[PDB]
């Protein structure tokens, strides 16, 4: 407005020739494009010596242009629906479809109670054949007792695993902790199971958008990483996923103390990527001491090897099996995946990269890799190829 | 219903064309639109159930050539026959086991022209997500791939750019809507940023500024850029600014300046960049001109 | 898929989406199978070539310069195969291989030789 101020003063208006007029609205038009928020290209606009100093069409396309250069739109969200009822069938067959639009838990309880109020029981849980649950808990879920019970948990649970894998971390929460509430009363093994399912889900929102910028986990996460990787409960029914998930939290977080010396043995014995996991923290914390990383890097060093040695006629990648390590190949590409902590990262390329060299390329780390190995005939190289390809390209992925 | 359905394996677009005619004599309408409804709900039971072996609807295996049409029907925008081949459209992306539904949202993204048409576009996204996944890179990765080819015509490129600048800045535009919708177009334009760079510097000019724009708001991928795509987006940039700034003046310029802009604010090795080649490019026989 | 295709042929017309997509994928093998698949599917069934050419450009326009060295091996077949669209095909293996530095230029001399008896002598 001083602007202004300073342009109505020292214009002299209708009494200065035509091109001091025709500068004076260029400046004002220019000034005007290069604001950013719109009430003040209002402003100027609204103010008398721009509506006086040009014409009408041309201010009115100068509004028009600034009004459309950061437009707003509405969009409908809510899914079409050519629905009004005529009969039982035809009300079965739109609440089916509402059930199978819906996400939010309440709404499907009472989908679910109405549907069941008009039916015998008929088991709506296979209303839709895209409601994966996962086979570990087939039997746990369809042994519940109660047809409404089961319905429910079956589709609360299909819904926030699909919602989780769609990244609708907020949807998959209701409709996860509205089955942990249902299920607290019926099981204890349901309820076991549905918090692990809470706990996977928390890795993977905290894993989205609430982390990537280095902000450290709630700790009470932390804590039930641990005690999920700690439980030893032989009776519940389990994913291996999500103990994959938990390594790759604790390494991708740092918690290398944890792993180094709080975990116990039997599930090192038991579980893969928990021993992996502890030569990886073991192996990067080690680094600056020579002798102490050597141990460590002779470990994790042999034991993928054993991973990329095939058993002594079909390959490796075209067998998935015959290999002597404590899980395939792919298991490990797909669980190293899940890791971003560039230092954890650069320590597998620098071990697969070596196993390259041996049978150049250069890496931060090589020094540390012993290049005499046993079993030279059964690591199979073509393997170690595709890994180390597709490995440098996931960490490229991370970080270019 | 059950005949359409379960038999109907031949030219039933045809069949469907002349069904939803008569729902556009009086009591033969009323019957045909509600007969038209219990087939789409005839259809729904048949698609979603039993869950493991498929069924097989020889009505939607009809219907899966003529998508296209399909699309273009739909954004006719009647009273409720847009409704009705909307809902088909759903199913039929359902139906399709190489899941055809990208492929109708991009026929539905490089039509629309009214925003009304891109909440048809988000509707059926909206009705898909429930089901399927990973729609929005797969629709944007085919509409691009066929921008890129000869096919997908320049008008239907510069809408498929300007529909797509909608709905990424709607969705940076917070509210209600993107957080009920969760589609994830920033995220997702994100991974083609190198395929957009090129339509910016098209000979059409409308398919230039509308690139412009979409890649001035649309965010860089969720860690950073790599030297080779930040690179080409600086150059693509500046020679946008210059040509834009040589075409419609300063009025025509704000998309290419804000690209930069953020590009800049990326990196001290895009800000560097951004001025080396800026300047350069101002100081080039050509472009001198302008100043 | 591979070995029924060689007992039945025209089974690939079903898969031509998937391996669309598995044809610009960056592993070698994969996306090499994929590419020969592609070619037996649409030499079987000359009519289903132009849908592929999309995704056959993108390979060519790919960043991965594996994806275009397979798709530039492929070209000749694939021009062949297509005729119609040979033009734009074989102008845009020209343009990445002079702007890359790739030389197409026996894939694209063979390619021109065969299209060249197919049209004018």
């Amino acid at each position: 407005d001083f602007l202004l101020e300073v342009c109505s003063r020292s214009v002299n208006l209708e009494k200065a020739s035509e091109s001091l007029k025709g500068n004076m609205a260029a400046f004002l038009k220019n000034v005007c494009l290069g604001l950013e928020d719109l009430q003040y290209v209002f402003m100027i606009s609204s103010h008398e010596l721009f509506i006086t100093l040009l014409k009408d069409e041309e201010r009115k396309l100068l509004v028009d242009q600034m009004r459309k250069r950061s437009p707003r739109v509405n969009l409908c969200i809510k899914p079409v629906t050519s629905f009004y009822p005529a009969s039982a069938s035809v009300n079965i067959g739109q609440l089916e479809h509402q059930l199978i639009l819906s996400v939010d838990p309440w709404r499907i309880r009472q989908i679910l109670i109405e549907l069941h109020g008009m039916t015998s029981e008929r088991q709506f849980w296979t209303v839709s054949n895209k409601w994966e649950v996962p086979s570990v808990y087939s039997g746990v879920i369809l042994g519940i007792k109660d047809n409404l019970t089961r319905d429910l948990v079956y589709i609360l649970m299909a819904k926030g695993l699909h919602c989780s894998t769609v990244k609708d971390f907020s949807h998959a929460k209701q409709l996860f902790a509205a089955c942990l509430e249902l299920v607290t009363e019926f099981s204890p093994k349901l309820r076991q199971v549905m918090l692990n399912e809470m706990l996977l889900l928390d890795i993977h929102t905290h894993e989205a958008g609430t982390g990537q910028a280095g902000e450290r986990p709630p700790s009470d996460l932390i804590s039930r990483v641990r005690g999920y990787l700690e439980m030893r409960l032989p009776d519940i029914p389990l994913r291996q996923v999500i103990a994959e998930e938990c390594v790759a939290f604790m390494l991708n977080w740092r918690e290398n103390e944890y792993l180094t010396l709080q975990v116990p043995a039997f599930l090192l014995q038991s579980n893969p990527y928990v021993k992996l996991g502890q030569l990886l923290a073991a192996t990067c914390k080690e680094l600056p001491g020579p002798k102490e990383s050597r141990r460590t890097a002779k470990d994790l060093w042999e034991v993928v090897v054993q991973i990329c040695s095939v058993s002594s006629r079909v390959s490796l990648i075209k067998q998935r099996e015959s290999t002597l390590g404590i899980m395939y190949r792919s298991e490990l590409l797909s669980f190293i995946k899940k890791l971003r902590e560039p230092l954890v990262l650069t320590i597998i390329l620098s071990l697969f990269v070596k196993l390259h060299n041996v049978r150049d390329i250069t890496a931060e780390h090589i020094s540390i890799w012993p290049s005499s190995i046993p079993n030279l005939q059964s690591v199979d190289f073509e393997a170690v190829a595709i890994t180390v390809k597709e490995l440098v390209r996931y960490t490229l992925s991370i970080n270019p | 219903v059950h005949l359409v359905s379960q038999a109907s394996g031949a030219g039933a677009y045809r069949l469907l064309q002349f069904l939803v005619d008569t729902a556009m004599p009086d009591t033969v309408r009323e019957a045909c639109d509600r007969l038209i409804q219990l087939l789409l709900l005839h259809l729904q039971k048949l698609v979603h159930h039993r869950g493991p072996p498929p069924r097989l609807v020889p009505f939607l295996d009809a219907l899966k050539n003529h998508v296209g049409e399909l699309c273009g029907e739909t954004l006719r925008l009647e009273r409720k026959r847009f409704l009705w081949q909307h809902q088909l459209l759903g199913l039929l992306s359902v139906y399709t086991r190489p899941s055809c539904g990208p492929e109708a949202l991009g026929h539905l993204l490089s039509r629309a022209r009214s925003p009304e048409e891109l909440s048809l576009a988000t509707q059926l996204y909206a009705g898909l997500v429930v089901s399927l996944s990973g729609l929005l890179p797969l629709a944007f990765r085919s509409c691009l791939a066929r921008v890129h080819a000869g096919t997908l015509q320049p008008p239907f490129t510069a809408r498929f750019l300007r529909n797509l600048a909608l709905l990424v800045g709607w969705e940076q535009q917070g509210g209600e809507g993107p957080a009920a919708l969760g589609a994830h177009f920033g995220e997702s334009a994100s991974a083609h940023l190198s395929d957009l760079a090129p339509l910016l510097l098209h000979p059409e000019e409308e398919v230039a500024e509308a690139a412009a724009s979409l890649l001035a708001i649309c965010p860089f991928p969720s860690e950073a850029l790599s030297p080779s795509q930040l690179l080409g987006l600086v150059r693509a940039g500046v020679h946008r600014f210059f040509a834009s700034l040589r075409l419609h003046g300063p009025p025509g310029v704000a998309s290419a300046c804000q690209l930069l802009t953020r590009l800049s604010q990326t990196s001290p090795a895009g800000l560097k960049a951004v001025l080396q080649l800026l300047v350069e490019g101002a100081l080039h026989r050509g472009n001198t001109e302008l100043f | 898929i591979d070995e029924m295709s060689r007992r039945r042929p025209e089974i690939l017309s079903f898969f031509s989406t998937n391996l669309q997509r598995l044809m610009s994928s960056a592993e070698e093998c994969c996306r090499n199978l994929a590419f020969s698949l592609a070619l037996r599917s649409m030499q079987n069934s000359p009519s289903i070539a132009a849908a592929f050419l999309p995704t056959f450009m993108y390979c060519l326009g790919s960043q991965d310069f594996e994806v275009v060295q397979t798709a530039l091996r492929n070209l000749p077949e694939y021009a062949l195969l297509c005729q119609e669209h040979a033009a734009v095909l074989l102008h845009r293996a020209f343009l990445v291989g002079m702007y890359g530095q790739m030389d197409p230029s026996a894939q694209i001399s063979e390619a021109l030789r065969i299209l060249h008896m197919e049209a004018v002598m």
